[PDB]
């Protein structure tokens, strides 16, 4: 609609919370084998 | 271990030319110096974030730690940030932030100061990650060490307890599990103990944190022995531009300043050149902290005397003005 | 195996479509072009430079001036060219010496990412590091990290060790969990529940010194065959 | 050495992996199970 140059604040990135417990554990049920380009 | 170093740009009709004479039309006789300097300068400019954000900038998702402090005993409250100060940093990271003593931009207001080299034409440019940023990458990789473990550096963030954490951790060096569940006081006393004696060792013996000043001293040097070249003649009959034209006239005037301009050209020269190694040896620097911040923060390495002095079990990262500091 | 082998070949097949696409992938081979390139457009720009003289040309100055007063203005040629190679030279003893830096870094990559397994984490890829595959590049070298990464998590109720018959036992190789009735012993690093037997565990100590230990029985592949 | 059930360990059926060979496991308990 109206393109222009716009300044803001630097983000960091996303803001997660991992649900910290004295009796929780996580392990993954599958996997993903990733391929990553090294140059 | 040094990260970053103070970014500067330099103009060459303020330092060359004395900024009020007809010695900028001399100044194009030369050529393409200026372009090449200041590609230069802005290359190390953009090195000196790059640095940054390939040390602290390791994470993409901003951990966050519970409200209610439990961990087994443990007692991070000198690493973790206090919400009592604005600056929201760390108990330790107050001490880290106090000592290296910098000229910090965060005055309102602009009997001088330091910073009258700028009328020279040699300017400072902020860095692009703030301190308070730098504070915040900081605090998600702790929130992501303590709560996790090594699996917010391998895919997704998975909780375990610290005691089991620990437990697992002990496992990497050769000590069974049973050593810790019969001895979790004593070791979690050992450990409060141990961090309660970093801030004394801190504020003591005055250069704990020499390798973070000399970064300092050095871009300190470089400019007071490039602000006083100024006021040598290289052999001229005299430092001040406007006073060999009132002094003397046309055919010798010029016999007389391009000894100053091609000395003051040389200078420049210099000063990038030493830049330009300074810059080499914090790119080192830079990448072996970003090594030792992925070997040692984001898992566990069985490496000997990389990460610490005796068998590593983890590592906590601090922000520090123009470094890191961590606690092995 | 199957699963495994149609996921690194789909992972291998979007290596070709994120380098036919986005423009700037090999970024870092191009710079180096570019860097020489421009330091040498530069030496050969500053041959059109005076440096205070009356010509930049040095044929139209011992046809102009005299011997001696040619000499004044040829040395201040020759000695602006040569301050001008000597600055080539130097950034490209700085350049070179970054070269070096990077190709040591890769050197030791090719030892111990594609001669071996690493154990270092995000030395070769973000993850757990199971191969490397190098390929040729212009000016560098281009490394296809095979990483391992664990997706599609569960959460369950853990504890340090089992009371069986006042005896701690703590897992040899795995982890306790719990789906809210039964115990089991799981790996690390994948969902495999198996029932908490004595080959499983080991004892070590009683059931007052752990803080947080649980109650459940501890099998024996024994006194089944034992009884009858 | 010979399969001696210490030296490997039992996961599922074997109709899965790809390329199995049928061979015997000598359970080292049955050999000494006179009770
Ligand atoms: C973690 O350590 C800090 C520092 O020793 C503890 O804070 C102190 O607590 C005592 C007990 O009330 C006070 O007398 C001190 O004045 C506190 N010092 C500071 C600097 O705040 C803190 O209590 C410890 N937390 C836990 C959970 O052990
Ligand atoms: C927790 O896991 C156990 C073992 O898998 C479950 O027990 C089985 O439940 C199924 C379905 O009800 C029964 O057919 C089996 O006979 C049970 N086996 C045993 C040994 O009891 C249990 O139901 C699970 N609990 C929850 C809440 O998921
Ligand atoms: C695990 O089992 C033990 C018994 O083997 C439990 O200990 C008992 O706790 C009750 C409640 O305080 C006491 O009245 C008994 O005298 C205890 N027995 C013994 C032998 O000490 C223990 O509470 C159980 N733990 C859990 C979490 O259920
Ligand atoms: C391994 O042993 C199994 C079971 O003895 C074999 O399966 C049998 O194969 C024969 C020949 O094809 C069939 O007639 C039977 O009906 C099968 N029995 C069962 C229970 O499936 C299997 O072929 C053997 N494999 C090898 C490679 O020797
Ligand atoms: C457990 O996992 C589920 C699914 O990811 C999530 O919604 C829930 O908040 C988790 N609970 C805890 C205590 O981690
Ligand atoms: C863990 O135990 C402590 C001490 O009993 C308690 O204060 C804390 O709330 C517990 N944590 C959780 C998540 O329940
Ligand atoms: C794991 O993921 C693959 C691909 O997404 C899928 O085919 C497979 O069924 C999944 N396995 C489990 C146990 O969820
Ligand atoms: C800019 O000017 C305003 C008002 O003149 C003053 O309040 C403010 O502090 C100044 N900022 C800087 C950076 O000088």
């Amino acid at each position: 609609a109206s393109q222009s140059i716009i300044a803001y604040t630097m983000s960091l990135g996303a803001e997660n919370s991992v649900a910290y417990s004295n009796n929780s554990i996580a392990i993954p049920t599958n996997f993903t084998i990733s391929v990553t380009t090294e140059i | 271990l040094p990260v970053s170093m103070t970014k500067t740009s330099v103009d060459c009709t303020m330092y060359i030319c004395g900024d009020s004479t007809e010695c900028s039309n001399l100044l194009l006789q030369y050529g393409s110096f200026c372009t090449q300097l200041k590609r230069a300068l802005t290359g190390i400019a953009v090195e000196q974030d790059k640095n940054t954000q390939e040390v602290f900038a390791q994470v993409k998702q901003i951990y966050k730690t519970p409200p209610i402090k439990y961990f087994g005993g443990f007692n991070f409250s000198q690493i973790l940030p206090d919400p009592s100060k604005p600056s929201k940093r760390s108990f330790i990271e107050d001490l880290l932030f106090n000592k290296v003593t910098l000229a910090d931009a965060g005055f309102i207001k602009q009997r001088d100061l330091i910073c009258a080299q700028k009328f020279k034409g040699l300017t400072v440019l902020p860095p692009l990650l703030t301190d308070e940023m730098i504070a915040q990458y900081t605090s998600a990789l702790l929130a992501g060490t303590i709560t996790s473990g090594w699996t917010f550096g391998a895919g997704a963030a998975l909780q375990i307890p610290f005691a089991m954490q620990m437990a697992y951790r002990f496992n990497g060096i050769g000590v069974t599990q049973n050593v810790l569940y019969e001895n979790q006081k004593l070791i979690a006393n050992q450990f409060n103990s141990a961090i309660g004696k970093i801030q004394d060792s801190l504020s003591s013996t005055a250069s704990a944190l020499g390798k973070l000043q000399d970064v300092v001293n050095h871009n300190a040097q470089a400019l007071n022995t490039l602000v006083k070249q100024l006021s040598s003649k290289f052999g001229a009959i005299s430092s001040v531009l406007n006073d060999i034209f009132s002094r003397l006239d046309p055919p010798e005037a010029e016999v007389q300043i391009d000894r100053l301009i091609t000395g003051r050209l040389q200078s420049l020269q210099t000063y990038v050149t030493q830049q330009l190694i300074r810059a080499a040896e914090i790119r080192a620097s830079a990448n072996l902290a970003a090594t030792k911040m992925s070997e040692c923060v984001l898992g566990q390495s069985k490496r000997v005397d990389f990460c610490g002095k005796g068998y590593h079990l983890m590592s906590f990262p601090q922000s520090a003005p123009h470094g890191v500091v961590f606690l092995h | 195996q199957k699963l495994i082998a149609n996921q690194f070949n789909s992972a291998i097949g979007k290596i070709q479509d994120s380098l036919s696409s986005t423009a700037s992938a090999l970024g870092k081979l191009q710079d180096v072009v570019n860097h020489n390139a421009q330091a040498l457009n530069t030496l050969v720009k500053q041959l059109s430079s005076k440096f205070g003289a009356i010509s930049s040309v040095l044929n139209d100055i011992f046809s102009r001036l005299d011997p001696p007063e040619a000499e004044v203005q040829i040395d201040r040629l020759i000695t602006g060219r040569l301050q001008s190679l000597q600055t080539y030279v130097t950034q490209q003893l700085i350049r070179a010496a970054e070269i070096r830096a990077s190709a040591n870094l890769a050197a030791t990559k090719m030892s111990e990412c594609v001669l071996g397994q690493s154990k270092r984490v995000d030395f070769c890829g973000k993850g757990y590091h199971l191969m490397s595959f190098p390929q040729s590049a212009p000016h560098g070298v281009v490394f296809l990290h095979v990483t391992y990464v664990p997706a599609q998590e569960k959460n369950f109720t853990t504890a340090p060790a089992i009371c069986h018959d006042g005896k701690a036992h703590f897992p040899r190789e795995g982890v306790f969990v719990s789906n809210g009735t039964h115990w089991f012993v799981t790996q690390r690093n994948f969902y495999e529940p198996q029932i908490i037997t004595t080959d499983n565990t080991f004892v070590s100590g009683n059931c007052d010194v752990v803080i947080g230990i649980v109650n459940n029985t501890v099998y024996d592949p024994l006194q089944p065959e034992l009884d009858s």
